[PDB]
Formats: C-alpha cells, structure tokens, sequence
C-alpha cells in the first residue's frame, strides 16, 4: 500500500473522502481559527490547496465533530479554491502580510475587532460574518451588534447537513465558497445570490417574506432560504451599510477587485522618472485594462466613454508641489451596474 | 516673427522622433507602419429606386516594426519562438510622437493585445554596406490615439 | 582528467557555471572569510564563477587553524551575486584572526586596486560586518566608493563615517541549499607534532590519515555547525545579491535608473515577511526593504541612502555623480602636467563639454536643452586667482541636474 | 470561452486491454456524432404545432487516415478481419491536446469492429504520400474531460 | 572619444561579412536570403461580439544561397543531382556574421534539416561583364538565434 | 523489473543509465570532426551547433522530460564558461551538457470503497 | 510530426538568341521539320572556354 517495494498493482480499500478544487483569483479568504487547534498551533499560518491537501495535513479521519473540519468541507464542496488558516488573535498581525488574501471569512468565531481594523477604504478587504445562532427578533434588533463597515456582509442561519451533529455549520464557511464559484463563472460584478448551495446544506431555521422584510434595510442580514421548486438559495445581496454607494455586495466587491487589477497593472512605475512619458505610459495601462473590463460587461454604458474616464497630468491631478514630492496622482471613475431587486407582478381582468 | 510656442501649437509633427513602448518595456525601433483601422460596407437595394449603405465588421490590425541587429539581442526573435501551440504572450504597444529631447508627449497610438505573426532576418550581401535588419509582424484586435 | 590519446573524453560531474557579464561602473569588493588556493593579504581580481573555483576553494566552511573552525558564507553569497547579473570583482580574503593592522590596512589595499566602485562584506555574523564597516575611513568613502550593507534591525539604522555613501538592505535572503566541499578541499594549518612539521598537513583529508583523534575533534564541530544552519535555515546576507542587481541595472537601464523594482532570482525565501505599515517606518529612516509581492515575487522596493535631504536623498543621484565625477577624472588625468596657461584651460573646458552633452543625450541628466542640464567655468578671474596659477593650480566647476524617481503613485477613485 | 484547434490529437487502441504504442499517428480523424432517431406525429384538431417521438439512438463511423508505414499490430487485426478471420474488437480513446500535451476533451469508444481498409492511387503524375484509408463500426460511445 | 571596444557592445553589425557551414564543411558564399519565420492566424466570432485570435501552425523554411562558379568545383550541383527517388541526405547549416578578420562570431542562424529543391545555373550572355553565379534553393524545418 | 545494480536516485533505472549512454555515444560521434581544428571561438560556435540540433532532435522524438527545449536540455561552452587559458593552451575544449530523463511509473496503487 | 521529401523533376525549358546572318536557316529549318510528333532530338553542350 503506502509502503512500495515490488514493481506491480497494489489493493488497498480505504474510505478517505475526494472533492473537486476551482481557482478564482477575486476570491482568497482567509478562516480563522481557534488557537486550541494542534494543527495550527505554533506556525504564523497555514494555506490549504484542496480537501486531499487538508486531509493529508490533518493526518486523521474525517471528524463532523470539529468546527473546522466540517466548514472546510462545506467551503470546498461549494466550489472554494485554496484559503488561509489564521488564527484569531492574529488577525491584525498576519492578515497584512499576506498579499492576495481578499475576504477575511469568520468561520463560527468572533472577528468583530479584526474587521473593524483591517477592512478599511484602500486595504482591498472584504468581510462576511456570520448570523445569530437563534431565533430572529421580531422588533427588528437582531443586528444591533454589528457595525456600520460598507466591507463587510453577514448571512443568516448557520446549516445543516446529512453528516451533521450537536453542532452546525457556520454560514460563512459555505457562502465564501459560493464566492469563489460566482466570480469564476459569471464574474465578480454579478450578485453572489439567488444561487444554489451545494450539498445536502439546509438552513437551520425557516425565513418567511415578513421575516426578511425588517433586516433588508440598514444594517441588513443576508438570508439563506428554500423555496419549493429552486431548493436551497442565498437570498440577499446587501452590505451593513444602507447608502447609495456600497449598498450592494456586488459593487464593492468589483471596486475592490478593479482597485487591486489596477493597482497591479501599473506597479512597474514605481522608481521610475515622475514626468510627463512616465504618465503617458500608466496612462495606456490604466485605460487599456478599463475598456477590457468593459468589453467582458464588468461596467454600465453603451460606449467606453460612458463607463469610464481616466484623468492625470499637471495642473490637472498634481501641481508643483506633488511632483517634488514624488507623488504621482490618477483619477478614475467607472459606472457600475446596479442588479434589479424586486419584481412586481400586476393582475387584471 | 514666430515664436518656437507658437510652432509647438499650430504647426503639424515630423515623422521622424518617436517611442515605441512594447509591453512594460521600450524599445528603439527604426520604422513603424501599418496602424490602418478597415471597416467593410453593408449594402441593401429594393425595387423601388431605394439604396441603404451602412459600416460593416471592423478588420484585424496588422503592424509590422524594423529594427537593427544589435550584439547579445535576440528579444524580438524569442517572442515569437516562444509560441507553443496555440498559446503565446499577448502585448500592449504604444508609438508616441515626442518632444525633440524626448522629455514630452505629443500624440500616442495605442495598441491592445498584439502577438507576432511573421520574423523576417537580414539578408547577408557581401555587395552591400548597409545594417543588418529584422523585421516583426503583429497581429492586434484593437487601435485607439490619444492627444497629448 | 589528464588526456593522453586524441579524441573525445566523457566526464560525469555536478559542478555549475553561470553566464559571465561585464561592466564598467560597477565593480564590487567582497571582504569575508574566504579560502584562497595560494597562501600568497592581497586584493584578488575574479572575473566569473568559473574563475573564482579556480582561485579559491569553494564552501560553508572558513579554513581551520589549530582547534578551531567558522561558518562562512562568503562562498554562497558570491554564487547568488553572479546569478543577479554579476561581473567581474574583487576578492579580499580575511585570514586568521581580526587583528586591527588588517582593519587599518583596508583602505589602503582598496584604493590600491584602481577599479573598485563598491565594497560589499557577505559575512552573516553581525559583529563582524560591523567591524569591517566602521574600518571604512570617511576619505575612502568620500573618493568615490558606495558601500552595500546590510541592517541587522528593523527599527535603528546603520551608522557609517558618510551617510551619503550608504545604503543598507533589509531582510536576508533564505536559499534551499548551501555549498558543501570535500575533505581535500577545506584548508588546515597549524598542526604538529614530533615527527612532523607544521606544514606538512594542508587540508582535512591530510588530516584524517595523520591523526584520527583531532580529525574526529574537527568534524564533531563542522557537524554542530552544520545542525545549527540547518535549523534556523541557510540564511544568506541580502548584501551580495544587491551587488548583482546593481551590475544589471546599470548595464541594461544605465546609472541613473534606480536599482529597485528588480525581481531576485536564485532564493527561496525571506528571512521575514514585511507589511506596509513597517515598510513605511524603515523608508523614512533610510532602509530599502525586500519585499514579497505574490504577482511579482521578491523584488527589491526602496532607493534611499542614509542621508535624508533634498540633495543625496536617492540612490540614483547619488550614483550618478560617482559615475560622472570619476568619468571626468579620469579625462582630466590628460592634462596634470601640462603647462598652466590659457590653451590648456581651453581643452579642459572642451574635454568635460564634450563628456557632459554625451551624458545628456543618454537622458542621465534632465532638462529640454543642454543649456539646462549642465555648465562648465574655467577662468583666469571666474574659478581661480593669480596666486592659485603661481602655485599650480587649476579650478574648474562643474553643476548638473538629475531626474528624481518616482516613489508614491496615488489612485483617486469615483463612483461616477 | 477560448476555443480549442483541431490540428493536435492522438488516439489509441487496445487489444485485450494492452495499448498499441505505435498506433497514435494518423493525418485526420473523421468527427464523433450522436442522433436521436424522431418520428413526427400529428393529432387529430391539432393543426399548428408538431409532436416528436423519441426512438433509438444512432452512433456515427469512426473514419481514420494514416500513411503506408511499417506493420504494426493495428495493421494486423485490419487484415485478419478482412480476410475471412473471426470477427475481433477494439476499445479506441480520442484524446484533444493542449499546448502541455494534456487530454481536454477525450472520447472512449466501445466494441469498434473494423470494416473496411482502402489505399490511395498509384498515380505516375502525382507528387503525393500514399495514404490508408480505415473505418470502423462501434456499438458506444462516451465522453470525459473539462472540455466539449 | 568612442573606444572600439565600445562600439562592439553598443554599435549595430553590418551584413557583408558572414560565414557560412554546410554541414560538416564550410563553403564561401556571395548572398544569403529568406531565413524568415511564418505563422497562420486562427480566428472565432460569436453572436454577442467576441472576437479570438490565435498563432496557427508555423510554415516550412525556404533559402537561397548564391555563389560564384569556380574551375572544378560543382559540389552544390552535385548535392542536388544525389536525389533518387525521394531520399536526400539532409545537412545543416549555420550562418554567422564574423568578426572584421574572421577569429570571432557575433551572431549565429541556425538551418535544420536542409534539403535542395532547385538549382540554377548562370546565364551564358557574350555581351556582359559579370561573374558566372550559381544559386541553390533549399527547404529546412526549423531555424533558430544564437546570440554570442 | 527494470532497476540497476546501484540503487541512487541516478542510474535507479536501466532506461535512465541506457539514454545516457546512447546520447554521450551521438553526441560523439557528432562532434568528432572537430579534431584537430583550431581551437578557437569558431570551432566552438561549430561544436554547439552539432550539439544543439542532436539534442533538439533527441527531444523531439520523447527522449527527454519537458515541455520546451529549455526545460529539457542545455549547453555551454565558451572562455570562462567552461574553459580557462590553461585548458585552451593545452589543446583542450571543454562542454557541459546537462539534460533531464524521464522516469518511469513503477508502483499502480487501487484504492477501492462502497 | 512534419515529414518533406523531394518529389518529381519538372522538365527543363531553355532559350538560345542569334543574330541573323545572309543564307542562314539553320534553326528555323529544325522546328519547321515537325511532322505530327515526330521531331529530331538533338543533344546541347554549353562550355566555358579558355
């Protein structure tokens, strides 16, 4: 078996779990974990490629009984790619050091205070948290306890499944594995909602229309739902900050992830001569990714022009005084498109 | 009397100062062409005495740039060596009218996704007094210019 | 081998060369404990990988004297600054202990060497290293030598007699393996006993057939020594691989290119993982940092010097001075003991013009006409007076202006 | 959404679950194809729309072209078949390369009995290679890989 | 004040001094010409506007040397009158530009599996004033750069 | 069973040691008019050619492991590359050839569950 | 793989000018000799002389 001596076949009759791994680079998370756990004790961080990397890692059976086990397997059955473990305390201090991580995922812990740090305009980070455990309040208070970050998102009930015990799967877990599968398929500007979970995944408790009616405004809760005939679908695509910007998932993430492209795109005119050729040429790389962007539906407009504009040069971005400073300023501008919400029917005779 | 900014304003650009930027990189080249942008035309007539013409599909971009043969340099040779089978580096590539010192912009001809077609190697004459020569074909989709 | 019939021979081996470059500007001196071939203290030029294995015996271990050994990694650090575009340097070999006569000596011997641009010590033991920067006198600095180093700290810069002529990197670099040498190739002295004499034994395996006993004391220590690298990792000075990087630039972009934004190659890993916020604290003090980008790589991101003003802030400005200063010496050499009149003053003034309108060209020097990029002044009443003629002097002034780099790019985003 | 070329392929044949090495070079490969067999039927007041039956399905030829080379033992079952020899089957795999020589697509299929065997013109004008002609008949066929 | 050895690194070559290897055995030749590189172009339309391109597959190599005709010398004619049937031993062939004295190569071309296709002989005209010149045409596989 | 007598991640297999042995006699045999040549850089440039177009044709056929040439097989041979003055007073030129084989699979392992 | 080979010899086409000269028919004669397709073969050797 695994020891190989002759040359020939080899029988061995196991029951070690496989799945299937995706790759989307929009979408990085990183779990947190509890410090009690052997596997990541006494290293910064751990970065798992798929479920037979984990499992080889693990050096063990598969256990429903560890938080962490199950929500690995709910993240990869879902579709998620390679991820980061990191454990809670050292969120503030290893997340930085990490480069692609995109969205810091709470799988069942308490990140209040990392989130509040770290997601932050300009630091390309995106948050999901997890919902209350019991029931929701009917006075509409069941979000009291989160803050107002436009980066971050919370999703209600925690689930379920067939290899389910006295403990359930945490929601995030599962949700950022339905980011990793919508980015790379339909592309990070289209709504991370009103799509299937797969497994055998079932919401712990029932969301009824009236329920979801008081947690889709303000601080708004994400609901996971089943409907009779569609099964078991995210219903919800709202951030925990109620404004004309940033009220939608999807229009954040694809800011972040067009801040992040861009960011990369031009990062060879760092140490490079602050005048006017070096422009030009960020100028050309800048505007080039814009209308490719354009071109696969990322932004809203029936022309180029209509979509973006990109603007820099002197005495239009910088003056004297940023110049000698070895600033070099860009101004960019793109339009979003805004997903419909509700539908109405009207009946007549 | 004429003031060298008013030449700067009103008068046209010579040919022959220019940059070319190829992917992240600039390179010296001796002569650029074929910046052409094609449409065809749609026609439709009727019984009537009717005649509609409208553009049709835009045509592929073809650009072919000259260079020297320069010791130690085979850049241009192994971008188009490195195609495998259908699979090759795609580049951006601008050629910009430029101030007579190379200090300032005037007009930019961008270039999107650009992959080599054709190499051409100089021709070995033991008559001739001239430089070795290469020449690059490439194949772009897209071709936009931008004032300075 | 040694041939003796025509024909074809068939060797199988592992030993590696690396591609050999060349250059002008910049040309390293490396101090450290290595093991010259010869025992005949005296600066040694190395023109490739090749040649240096040739010269010297190639190892992790410093030669022995009895007994006592060293760790070295002046070997490791010379094979990753040929694979960083390296070319032809200098090798200073420190030998037994480190007595000040070799410390007083050291700008001596450099400046005797008529090549020399930089001074690099690849050693990983701190006090070391700190030794061998504070022998650098403040005149050898200040006659056109940079000195790499490499900072020991996060948070305190290093201090060198010119700030100026400094830059310091941090952190060291990690590899996946070092070099190991035989038994014949790692230098022994110092033995002796009643019927031999003390240079009788040269090596380890002239050792081994001698006098198992302290041959068995040598290895327990190179096999501790061993352990020992092998647990905190093969941890390599970052100072060597910045050599290279500088050799490249030059060669490829020029002088007056910042040698950052430039991917390493050859190393595995970091010695630490960096975040912006420390990055931000080290650059206003003046440390570049090597920085791990997961679209890039490890690259290097910062051009600073150890001095903070408007003038000598960049390491490109201050290079590119060096490189026109010693330029223009060396044109000036031509004249020294000519006569001391007016025709004279007149080829000096063309000798430079023609030097400086050339570095324009290039770009090295900004400005839309020559006009305002440079100026030479040369005069029996504008530089110099009648008593500095009748004494032999000539004064000439020279002024040029460099481009700065571009080191914070700001993106301003809008929702419409 | 990039497509795929058709000029990079390999195909190969087991007898008695032993694969053929030197049977993976062939000049074309005819296409894969599936049909549903339909009967159309009409109702009696149904005068506007159409009804289709499903029936059996039907499976396509697999056609083959390769040079005259040396024998192999692809050769050798052709020619016990045809000549009068009991009837024997072959599982054949079509696999579609990429650029790292890894199956995308790849198709499997079943039982395939070989049926006829063909060669070119001997032609005194021609400047051409002669050319075998092979078809075979199969009872499945079936698809895996990330791609179709 | 320009040093030679600076114009060897930095100047361009010109192309009258080269040397060519045909084969094991060096031949001096008066014009070497057509070592270019070729690709097709595959492109793929869609109904919502997308647009693909990609290299297709590389063409065949062509080249032309010249020489002059010599007393006793007919090895070029002799290489393409070897040709039986359709077997030809095929040779390799390396052009290099040279230094001025021919003690170093700066550049090298490399022409794999090389085998003549046409032979031409000079134009006997009593009215001229030139030397007799015999031109060999051949079709290789692969041509490479090798930068010394 | 196809294992040598040595057993070391080298020579483990008699295909490895046997593709070593017929490339090294090849190779040989292509560059053997170089003898008694001048030894001088355009000899060498001549050798490299030989040398590179065997080993390209030798990759072509699947002999050697990698998707490009570059990744499997390389050569050098130059002053100060392989070679030093003393090498080159002696009469003697020196080439590296460094290339990757492929190994075989040996072990086939079934896992099997319900 | 990619396989080339020569393939057939095409036929050799060659062209000879001369002045006219008084009573002088000699190659008019031989292409006005043609019959049907019968026609007299002749060999041709050109050579470079001293």
């Amino acid at each position: 078996t695994t020891i190989t001596t002759y040359p020939g076949v080899y029988i061995e009759e196991d029951a070690s779990l496989s799945l299937s791994v995706s790759s989307s680079a929009t979408a990085v998370p990183v779990f947190a974990v509890a410090g009690d756990n052997p596997l990541i004790s006494g290293k910064p961080y751990i970065r798992i490629s798929n479920w037979l990397e984990y499992l080889t890692l693990k050096n063990e059976q598969f256990d429903p009984a560890n938080t962490l086990d199950i929500s690995l397997r709910a993240y990869f059955i879902n579709g998620g790619g390679y991820c980061y473990l990191v454990q809670t305390t050292d969120l503030e201090k290893q997340v930085p050091k990490l480069d692609d991580v995109t969205l810091l995922v709470a799988a069942g812990e308490n990140i209040t205070t990392a989130v509040s740090t770290l997601c932050k305009p300009g630091k390309g980070l995106f948050a999901i948290f997890d919902g209350p455990t019991t029931e929701l309040k009917s006075d509409g208070t069941s979000n009291s306890d989160y803050d107002p970050n436009p980066f971050a998102a919370v999703y209600y009930p925690w689930l379920t499944a067939d290899w389910t015990t006295t403990i359930d799967i945490p929601p995030s877990a599962a949700i950022a594995g339905v980011y990793c599968s919508v980015d790379s398929t339909r592309g990070v500007w289209k709504a991370p909602a009103n799509v299937p979970i797969q497994g055998g995944l079932q919401p712990k408790y029932p969301v009824t229309d009236d329920l979801q009616a008081q947690y889709n405004q303000g601080k708004a809760l994400n609901m996971i739902r089943t409907f009779p005939k569609s099964g078991t679908l995210v219903w919800g695509a709202r951030t925990l900050e109620d404004n004309d910007n940033w009220r939608y998932i999807p229009v954040r993430r694809l800011f972040n992830s067009a801040e992040r492209d861009i960011k990369n795109a031009m990062s060879f005119a760092v140490f490079e001569p602050n005048s006017q050729p070096t422009w030009e040429r960020v100028r050309s790389a800048v505007n080039n990714y814009l209308y490719s962007l354009w071109q696969q539906g990322g932004l809203a407009g029936n022309k180029p022009d209509d979509a973006y504009f990109v603007q820099i040069g002197k005495d239009i971005t910088m003056t004297d005084d940023d110049i000698k400073q070895g600033k070099m300023i860009i101004k960019i501008g793109m339009a979003a498109v805004r997903p419909a919400e509700f539908i109405i029917l009207q009946f007549t005779q | 009397a004429i003031t060298p900014e008013q030449i700067a304003v009103e008068y046209p650009i010579p040919t022959y100062r220019f940059v070319v930027s190829v992917g992240d990189e600039q390179i010296p080249f001796n002569n650029v062409s074929g910046l052409d942008v094609h449409y065809d035309v749609i026609e439709y007539k009727d019984g009537i005495g009717n005649y509609y013409k409208m553009p049709g599909q835009r045509q592929s971009i073809n650009i072919t740039l000259r260079k020297g043969v320069f010791p130690g340099d085979t850049k241009l040779f192994d971008w188009i060596n490195s195609i495998q089978l259908n699979q090759v580096e795609k580049k951006d590539i601008a050629i910009s009218l430029t101030n007579e010192a190379g200090t300032e912009i005037l007009m930019t001809w961008n270039v999107a996704n650009a992959f080599p077609t054709s190499f051409t190697s100089p021709s070995f004459d033991a008559t001739s007094n001239e430089i070795a020569v290469q020449e690059i074909a490439l194949t772009a989709d897209r071709v936009t210019i931008q004032a300075a | 081998t040694i041939p003796t019939y025509p024909g074809v021979y068939i060797e199988e081996d592992a030993s590696l060369n690396l591609s050999v470059n060349q250059g002008n500007t910049a040309i390293p001196v490396f101090i450290g404990l290595f093991s010259p071939k010869n025992t005949n203290s005296q600066v040694t030029r190395v023109n490739s990988w090749l040649d240096f294995t040739n010269l010297f015996n190639a190892g992790c271990i410093a030669p022995i004297t009895i007994v006592i050994v060293n760790y070295t990694t002046s070997s490791d650090a010379l094979k990753l600054y040929f694979q960083n575009g390296g070319g032809p340097c200098y090798i200073l070999p420190q030998l037994d202990r480190l007595t000040q006569g070799f410390l007083d000596s050291i700008p001596e011997l450099i400046k005797q060497a008529l090549e020399i641009t930089l001074i690099v010590c690849p050693e990983w033991d701190s006090g070391y290293q700190s030794k061998i920067y504070n022998s650098l006198t403040s005149s050898l600095l200040n006659a056109g030598y940079f000195l790499i180093a490499d900072n020991q700290d996060k948070n305190t810069a290093l201090i060198t007699e010119v700030a100026s002529q400094t830059a310091t990197y941090y952190p060291a670099v990690k590899v996946s393996q070092l070099i190991q040498a035989e038994d014949s190739q790692i230098a022994v002295s110092g033995y002796e006993d009643a019927k031999t004499k003390s240079d009788e034994v040269k090596n380890l395996a002239q050792l081994k057939e001698k006098n198992p006993t302290v041959y068995q004391q040598a290895v327990q220590k190179i096999q501790a020594i061993q352990d020992e690298i092998a647990a905190n990792g093969n941890i390599i000075p970052v100072s060597a691989v910045m050599a290279g990087i500088y050799c490249a630039t030059d060669a490829s972009r020029g002088v007056w290119k910042a040698p950052a934004n430039i991917v390493l190659s050859g190393i595995s890993d970091v010695a630490e993982r960096l975040t912006d916020d420390e990055q931000g604290e080290m650059n206003s003090k003046g440390i570049n940092a090597i920085r791990y980008f997961s679209h890039k790589g490890f690259v290097v991101w910062g051009a600073r010097t150890l001095q903070n003003d408007d003038n000598w802030r960049y390491i490109p400005v201050r290079r590119l001075f060096n490189a026109a200063e010693r330029d223009i010496k060396q044109a000036m050499q031509s004249v020294v003991f000519e006569p001391n009149s007016q025709p004279t003053w007149e080829r000096v003034k063309s000798a430079i013009d023609n030097y400086l309108y050339s570095l324009w060209q290039q770009g090295a020097l900004a400005g839309n006409k020559p006009q305002e990029a440079y100026f030479v002044q040369i005069g029996k009443d504008v530089t110099m007076s009648d008593d500095d003629i009748k004494q032999g002097k000539m004064i000439v002034k020279v002024g040029m202006a460099a481009v700065r780099p571009a080191e914070f790019i700001i993106l301003q985003f809008s929702q419409q | 959404y990039t497509p795929s070329v058709s000029h990079r392929f390999i195909a190969s044949f087991l007898f008695n679950n032993i694969p053929s090495p030197l049977d993976i070079a062939f000049q074309r490969i005819s296409g894969l194809s599936r049909e549903l067999q339909t009967t159309q039927y009409s109702q009696g007041g149904e005068n506007a729309r159409n009804v289709w039956l499903a029936e059996k399905i039907q499976h396509g030829s697999l056609h083959l072209e390769r040079g005259v080379m040396t024998v192999t033992p692809l050769t050798l079952m052709f020619d016990r078949v045809l000549r009068g020899e009991k009837a024997v089957y072959a599982d054949v795999v079509i696999m579609l390369l990429n650029e790292n020589s890894v199956p995308v697509a790849s198709w499997t299929l079943s039982n395939a009995l070989p049926v006829r065997w063909s060669t070119g013109d001997f032609d005194a004008n021609s400047n051409a290679v002669l050319v075998n002609s092979l078809e075979l008949r199969y009872q499945d066929m079936r698809w895996l890989g990330v791609k179709v």
